[PDB]
RNA sequence: AAAUGGAUUUAAAUCUCCUUAUUUAGAGGAAGGAGAAGUCGUAACAAGGUUUCCGUAGGUGAACCUGCGGAAGGAUCAU
RNA sequence: ACCUUGUUCAGAACUUAAAGAGAAAUCUUGAGUUUAUGGACUUCAGGG
RNA sequence: UAUCUGGUUGAUCCUGCCAGUAUUAUAUGCUGAUGUUAAAGAUUAAGCCAUGCAUGUGUAAGUAUACUGCGGACGGCUCAUUAUAACAGUAAUAGUUUCUUUGGACAAGGAUAGCUUUGUGAAUGAUAAAGAUAAUACUUGAGACAAUUCAUUCAAGUGAGUUAGGAUGCCACGACAAUUGUAGUAACCAAUGAGAAUUUCUGAUCUAUCAAUCAGUUGGUAGUAUCGAGGACUACCAAGAUUAUAACGGAUAACGAGGAAUUGGGGUUCGACAUCGGAGAGGGAGCUUUACAGAUGGCUACCACUUCUAAGGAAGGCAGCAGGCGCGUAAAUUACCCACUUUCGAAUUGAAGAGGUAGUGACGACACAUAUUGGAGGGCAAGUCUGGUGCCAGCAGCCGCGGUAAUUCCAGCUCCAAUAGUGUAUAUUAAAGUUGCUGUGAUUAAAACGCUCGUAGUUGAAUUAAUUACUUUGAAUAAAAUAAGGUGUUUAAAGCAUGAAUAUUCAAGCAUGGGACAAUGC
RNA sequence: UUGAAAAAAU
RNA sequence: UGUAAGUUAGCAAGAAAGAGUAGCUCUGGUGAUUAUCGAAUCAGAACUUUAAAGGUUAGGGG
């Protein structure tokens, strides 16, 4: 198609082939306005449902303390990470706990 | 926008009126008159930019209502009257006279004038058309209606006109042996001899002048405004004579 | 946009953040200069590479080219009295 | 009102066209004033600029005109006769541009098609065939 | 020239049929994924002990087995 | 006509390469003429 | 700065992606010596509002022992709508056009204000009627054409006109204030008007799980309507218009342009918000005044709201400036003054939450006292230091470190990068030759339709001694801004205190030198 | 001729 | 004029839903023989009224 007249089929082509991606498809398609419980927002605010522990992968071992969390703007339920050692005390039941994702992108 | 606009914002303002961009908010807009809103300058920025008589604009207000600047064969009272092209301005009170004049660098220049030299002021026919009860009369560039005026004159000479007496003096036909001075955009402020002009029966005119030093430069016939016939210069031309520097001496001679 | 009023930024921060052939370097301009921190060097770099372009963006024509000559002197010019 | 804008119509190609704005003034437009037979009767409206048109809407004398001779004197007339228009406006007397209508020659003695504009101009003016 | 009757124009608001987006539906039903040491088998990687795989059809707790045709990415570039 | 041999056109293939390409196996009637990147056209793919 | 690094294996060579990296714009933890500059209720809610201010105006030249005139159709705020709609460059108005401004009977007739005279309501910028009283408020009056409508003629500059004009017959409005100081009016022509409004050409994101769409629809005739052209509307006539070169439809967390972030060239993302154009004032709808309003800090009706009340009723539209609730991760004072810039006015003075100053202000930018953040296994600078925990607590963006001798955890000592800065989470760009025209791969890593025919599309052998494309020039081309010419704000960020010719215009369009390569058929 | 399996991490 | 889900692709279907219908005076279209003659049928336009299938016959629908 490299023909100088073909500006149609090589735009075309490029409009084609640019859906392929895992990246920036994913920019386009409105399912971070929907399916995303963050959304678009850098923190969501939540309220503590239950406390749990999930054990680590087959390689390591121990328990990660965790708390599930209920959004007020969505409403939906979310595992959150407690940050540090001994810190799953400071955190009560029906409290203001910000959540604002993780190191790897959404 | 519902109607007739008001306020001119700094920057929308002409780029030759010398305005600033830090300055205000506002620019002072020129009122309806005898030339165009971006062919005139406002008669507050020249008794402040121009003239620095005053220090703000609050003081031109305690000038022009005093009866004091004269424009033209009149007098006017008006704080923001539309001042165009070469039309005479004569200021009695402080005993000097200037000229509103374009120059080579896109500008408004102020040339003095003399009180012998004051009397009189050039005008540019724009159209000659056949009045009613057949009364021919054309309109003149500021916009002036005259009465019975030479039946020689066509719709794009230039008239000799009189303040006072409000006649016609002399005539210069447009042809290929005479002179202008351009009002145009690039070639604004370029004076020189018409040597060529071809006719386009599509959209326009477009001529070719020949500068005094021989530098040729086109531009259209729209622009084009004679002073004279036969390279003789008929007004004051600018201190700059209105020729066109080859930017070899702009950069180099302001350095010393 | 949002303010008439410009702006402009002097100093910009290497990629790399972290060599020992640039670590070393910056101490032999510090101490000898007795300058503060490390702005300045990133200062100057930027003035450096202010004229390094606009004299090669000029380099590449002729030398009968209008806008050469007079650019160009300029630039010599400006940068013969500092 | 009636608004003359082409924001209601559709393209070329029969696409609807979407609306961004409301109504605009500058797109006036007033209802027909069907000039019919009977007494001198003319109003006066405003129009835009201020500018006034005689609006009429019922008239017996109009001011005719014969080439042929130059004369110029006004008539009464009697009933339209033939529109070429539309066809109910015979029945209903009106008095349109272009009507045929018939007059009595008592002062052109001693079949007429109308060229005014009645509903703007305010009065009827025509000609002999 | 004020109330008021009537006929047009532009028509707000509302009722009935007519598409796009967001939701409630219980446990409901059928899918999928993730979690160190949980059952039953030996299916695959050596000729994996019946060479493997593809299309199709049937059967069966489970991998899978068998029929027709194809492939070597077979264990033969060969009489 | 058949069998031996020379020139030449079309066809299914094969041997060698110290050369060209490739990540390598290998390919040479291209998988060569490609960072020294563009002969013309169509289709497909974007970690599992 | 045209740049890479750790991670599949015992080890090596690849594809391949994850994480690391630098920068812009949002929020937040910790810290925070100054000077200058500066963002700041948009994202989710164009949601709802107590309050206070934001449009008024008097010169000697209208009326004097409030009426009348002008303006509030500007300014300011927000970005809901909107996909050839708007907007930008450009061309036409020989198809329309105002407001403001600039050039052309020595005196008539009247009643309505101010102030009262008697009040009615709880109020609403609430309203009654009795007496006069002036006009530059209203008619008249006359001192004398102009310009429109219609039918017909003489017919020229003009790229182009049965055209500007003139002459007829004729209808209509019909003037030059009965005008003020001890300037004011009627019209008619032209400019302001490259203006306002329509309109010509070119140009917009994704989608075919949108393939056929339109019936005033396509054009003609004749009228109506509008300032003005036209299916803008009406009556008749014919069936026509778009469509694979993407018609019709769908989504946007879509106002467009100037521009912004980042770039080796090429490109990608953003733009409500400085300035221009557009639209809106809780929702459409209908109108008044006027030169311009479909005006909402104008009116009315309906839907949904809010405020007082004497229970009979009354007005209100903060998407204006501050401020209140909610919304949220997310955003300032219920301040003073017209001094700078400008606008309005009966015009040198009166008004402006436009505008300026002050206040909060680690969004950011520049110069700069002498103090924190994170880490110390690799990417990546730094400990072969000592106590505990014993695959448990835990750290770790990735590879991993911990199951009793931890280079990584909780702690004690030290120094590594930056410095008024620094970690964190999300999003944009470069790396990404992982979107590829410049610039990819297709035997085996992912990927050549089972094969052939075939319309649209793309590409098409050599040869010659009217358009369009191409190419070189110009003209015109908003400012701000991009790179800067000049200029010691003490340098710099700044600012333009001579104004760089400042170059800018991608896409289109206008005129022009050349026809090698090109598309159109005799 | 028959011949199945070998708990997770270091 | 319009007509859904389902479906054996035939049907559902008179689906559902909406508009018109009178009287009088006219006009046009549909043929045979070379202007005359003959047929009930369809369409359209004015004007009027007590606004029209309903005296009788004559599906309720989802
Ligand atoms: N991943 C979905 C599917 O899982 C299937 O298999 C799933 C299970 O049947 C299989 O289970 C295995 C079992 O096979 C094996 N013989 C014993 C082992 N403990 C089980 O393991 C599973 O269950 C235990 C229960 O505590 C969990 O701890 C463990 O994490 C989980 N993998 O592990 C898989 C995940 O649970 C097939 N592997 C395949 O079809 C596909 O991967």
């Amino acid at each position: 198609a490299r023909g100088l007249h073909a500006a149609r089929k090589m735009l075309a082509q490029r409009r084609a082939n640019k859906w392929a991606d895992k990246e920036w498809k994913k920019g386009k398609l409105v399912t971070r306005y929907k399916c995303n419980p963050l959304g678009t927002a850098s923190h969501a605010k939540g309220l503590v449902q239950e406390k749990l522990g999930i054990e680590t992968k087959q390689p390591n071992s121990g328990i990660r303390k965790c708390v599930r969390v209920r959004l007020l703007k969505n409403g939906k339920k979310i595992t959150a990470f407690v940050p540090r050692d001994g810190s799953l005390n400071y955190v009560n039941e029906n409290d203001e706990v910000l959540i604002s994702g993780f190191g790897r992108r959404g | 926008a519902r109607g007739p606009r008001h306020h001119l914002k700094r920057l929308n303002a002409p780029h030759h009126w010398m305005l600033s961009k830090l300055g205000g908010t506002f620019a002072p807009k020129p009122s309806h008159g005898p030339h165009g809103m971006k062919e005139c300058l406002p008669l507050i920025l020249i008794l402040r930019n121009r003239l620095n008589y005053a220090l703000n604009g609050r003081e031109v207000t305690m000038i022009v209502k005093n009866r004091t600047i004269k424009i033209d064969g009149k007098i006017r009272t008006d704080t923001r009257y539309p001042v165009g092209f070469m039309d005479v301005l004569s200021i009695p009170r402080t005993k000097e006279n200037f000229r509103l004049m374009y120059n080579t660098k896109r500008r408004f220049c102020l040339v003095p004038l003399t009180a012998e030299q004051a009397k009189f002021k050039l005008c540019k026919i724009e159209k000659r058309v056949l009045g009613t009860g057949a009364i021919p009369y054309i309109v003149t560039h500021d916009g002036r209606t005259i009465r019975y005026p030479h039946p020689e004159l066509q719709a794009n000479d230039t008239i000799k006109l009189n303040l006072e007496t409000g006649k016609i003096v002399d005539f210069v036909k447009f042809d290929i042996g005479n002179t202008a001075m351009m009002i145009g955009g690039n070639g604004m402020g370029r004076v020189g001899v018409i040597v060529k002009r071809e006719v386009h029966p599509g959209s326009f005119e477009i001529v070719h002048i020949k500068d005094a030093k021989g530098n040729t430069f086109t531009t259209r016939l729209n622009n084009v405004f004679v002073i004279g016939k036969g390279t003789e210069t008929l007004v004051n031309l600018p201190l700059d004579k209105g020729i066109k520097k080859p930017l070899l001496q702009q950069v180099n001679e302001t350095i010393k | 946009g949002r303010c008439l009023r410009n702006h402009s930024i002097t100093y910009k921060t290497p990629k790399v953040p972290y060599e020992r052939e640039r670590f070393d370097a910056e101490l032999k301009l510090v101490g000898q200069f007795g300058l503060k921190n490390k702005k300045e060097i990133q200062r100057v770099h930027y003035m450096l590479g202010h004229m390094r372009t606009i004299a090669k963006v000029m380099l590449m024509k002729d030398a009968k080219d209008p806008k050469r000559l007079l650019e160009g002197a300029a630039l010599l010019r400006r940068l013969h009295n500092l | 009102g009636i608004t003359r804008d082409s924001r209601h119509k559709r393209r070329a190609t029969g696409g609807k066209k979407n609306s961004m704005q409301k109504k605009k003034k500058n797109t006036m437009g007033r209802q027909p004033a069907n000039t019919r037979l009977g007494a001198i009767r003319v109003h006066d409206v405003r129009c835009r600029y201020g500018i006034i048109k005689r609006r009429a809407l019922r008239l017996e004398n109009g001011n005719f005109s014969w080439a042929s001779q130059s004369i110029t004197k006004g008539t009464k007339i009697l009933n339209v006769v033939y529109n070429a228009s539309d066809n109910d406006f015979v029945r209903t007397n009106t008095l349109v541009k272009g009507a045929i209508i018939e007059i009595d020659p008592a002062p052109f003695r001693l079949l007429a098609c109308i060229s005014s504009r009645p509903g703007q101009t305010g009065s009827v003016e025509g000609y002999i065939l």
